[PDB]
């Protein structure tokens, strides 16, 4: 049964008419918030006199 | 000087301590009184949350 049964072609459309626009590009922006915390103190007690 | 006949070396330094109350029994305090210079090698001295 040695025979050619099927095939695939590397054909494509020529986009004279914009049938396919492909991938899209748009601008984006991200925002990162970095608030600064206040940290625990270090204390040096002394006599008030 | 021959009249002084000796020397005394006085080493002032800064110690890190915790705020701890005296115990009713309390043979000695447990305040981790450590020379602050050790805080360069050991960071756990100054951890405060």
């Amino acid at each position: 049964d040695l025979a050619v049964i099927g095939f695939e072609l590397d054909t494509r459309f020529t986009n004279t008419n914009r049938r396919q626009r492909g991938h899209l590009l748009q601008t984006r922006a991200l925002q990162f918030r970095h608030p600064i915390p206040m940290h625990a103190p270090v204390t040096l007690p002394m006599d008030t006199m | 000087n021959p009249i002084e006949g000796g020397v005394v070396q006085v080493l002032p330094y800064i110690a890190v301590m915790k705020d701890v109350y005296h115990e009713v029994s309390g043979v000695k305090m447990d305040n981790e009184e450590v020379n602050m210079v050790e805080a360069y090698r050991d960071p756990s001295i100054l951890d405060d949350e």
